[PDB]
């Protein structure tokens, strides 16, 4: 029953090293290629590296060659990844997988995956720009904070119906952006709140 | 060299998926499927171009012939909702590609066009030397859009960040695509449009300058 | 395609049975699981163009034997042994 575990991610600056291992059981260990294969939150799969069974072969996925050292220990069951030189575009869930051959190979056995997330972010509050209406729609553009979450109300709780405050996206930086957009007629102010920065804007959108 | 999936499929309970997987002489190699679904690892489901391992049901086969690389779900059911992926064996540097996979949305509900709003800078950003153009796309079903940008009608690679779908309170789904530029860039521009396609049709905002 | 191979374990659908017609070669493999069962195949390897590949896959599990030929139906007489330990 074949078991595969990731460990060893998490956060780094951009130009660190992290170390991940992954460790392998039910299964005669060194008698299988094993691969990284990783992927950027909501995005798609993509191969990082193999070593052969013996370890002696071994091959990268250019995105990665140079920067990145598979291997294995086949002592231990364990396989790892050295990730040197680490860039934004690194960031991704890393999985450790098996190779198995038919006629030809396939990934059979998948870990679940350790997040690793490349970021010199540390702690920013946000900046708030108004979505002024045009003539209605309104919002409150909440820019390049981190880390979640962020609240947004609008005139003070006051203001409940017709609003749509949108989840964020995780920008390449490594800061993140939401925007809160209210659908009115005929005033109108955003509580921006931030509590991992003690940060607390209130901004007057108009026309 | 480079597998291509549509980034969408869709079908109604009962029905038949087709999912397709393209690239050069995709037919003279051996193609792999995976079936993903949300906070788990991908699971194998069909391995030289159609063998299913014991455990995969027989609702799922492929084949593979010309250009083309093909997962049939027959009779297919809500459990079947994932995203599938296609692969084969690259030779660079000896490991795998993996096409950018497709998003199988069982039909629980009408299928829903979304509403696209499109902000242009504010002033107050522009005097800060930055420039934000906001989309917000919304209330949309199936959850799967795909976004491009045009200034004056010309494509816009860079600076465009976009956020995958989420349920919204109502089970209709969600997305914002932000494109960042220069302030000359801004005003250089005649207009900046956000393109939004859904269920192969297409929805477009345009903003210009003051 | 003008070959024809005896197949068993996985046989396409477009099968008088134990025959698959290819332009590539037809093999026999034998695979040990994660416990000792062994299991045997044979079939159609499709033509692959440029790539070809039997004996020489480094990347594949060691308990795995596959052998491959190419003439009608020469694939009984094909008897692939897993390597000793």
């Amino acid at each position: 029953q074949v078991q595969l575990v990731e460990s060893g991610g998490g956060l780094v600056q951009p130009g660190g090293s992290l170390r991940l291992s992954c460790a392998a059981s039910g299964f005669t260990f060194s008698n299988y290629t094993l691969n990284w294969v990783r992927q950027a939150p909501g995005k798609g799969l993509e191969w990082v590296s193999y070593t052969s069974s013996s370890g002696s072969l071994t091959g990268y996925a250019d995105s990665v060659k140079g920067r990145f050292t598979i291997s294995r220990d086949n002592s231990k069951n364990t396989l790892y990844l050295q990730m040197n030189s680490l860039r934004a575009e690194d960031t991704a869930v890393y999985y450790c997988a098996r190779e198995r051959w038919h006629v030809r190979g396939y990934f059979d056995h998948w870990g679940q995956g350790t997040l690793v997330t490349v970021s010199s972010a540390s702690t920013k509050g946000p900046s708030v720009f108004p979505l002024a209406p045009s003539s209605a729609a309104l919002g409150c553009l909440v820019k390049d904070y981190f880390p979640e979450p962020v609240t947004v109300s609008w005139n003070s709780g006051a203001l409940t119906s017709g609003v749509h405050t949108f989840p964020a996206v995780l920008q390449s930086s490594g800061l993140y952006s939401l925007s809160s957009v209210v659908t009115v007629p005929s005033t109108y102010i955003c509580n921006v709140n931030h509590k991992p920065s003690n940060t607390k804007v209130d901004k007057k959108v108009e026309p | 060299i480079e597998l291509t999936q549509p980034p969408s499929v869709s079908v109604a309970p009962g029905q038949t998926a087709r999912i397709s997987c393209s690239g050069d002489s995709l037919g003279s190699k051996y193609v792999i499927w995976y079936q993903q679904k949300p906070g788990q690892a991908p699971v194998l489901v069909i391995y030289d171009d159609s063998n299913r391992p014991s455990g995969i049901p027989e609702r799922f086969s492929g084949s593979n012939s010309g250009n083309t690389a093909t997962l049939t779900i027959s009779g297919t059911q809500a459990e079947d909702e994932a995203d599938y992926y296609c692969s084969t064996f690259t030779m660079s540097g000896n490991g795998t590609v993996f096409g950018g996979g497709t998003k199988l949305t069982v039909l629980g509900q009408p299928k829903a066009a979304p509403s696209v709003t499109l902000f242009p800078p504010s002033s107050e950003e522009l005097q800060a030397n930055k420039a934000t153009l906001v989309c917000l796309i919304s209330d949309f079903y199936p959850g799967a859009v795909t976004v491009a940008w045009k200034a004056d009608s010309s494509p816009v690679k860079a600076g465009v960040e976009t956020t995958t779908p989420s349920k919204q309170s109502n089970n209709k789904y969600a997305a914002s695509s932000y494109l960042s530029l220069t302030p000359e860039q801004w005003k250089s521009h005649r207009s900046y449009s956000c393109q939004v396609t859904h269920e192969g049709s297409t929805v477009e905002k345009t903003v210009a300058p003051t | 395609p003008f070959l024809k191979c005896y197949c068993s374990g996985h046989c396409p659908d477009d099968a008088i049975n134990n025959t698959c017609i290819t332009n590539g070669h037809c093999f026999a493999i034998i695979e040990e699981d994660d416990q000792g069962e062994t299991t045997l195949a044979s079939g159609c390897m499709k033509y692959e163009g440029s790539d070809f590949q039997c004996k020489d896959s480094p990347k594949a599990q060691l308990r795995r034997t596959i052998e491959c030929c190419r003439t009608n139906l020469c694939n009984q007489y094909l008897q692939p042994t897993l390597p000793p330990v």
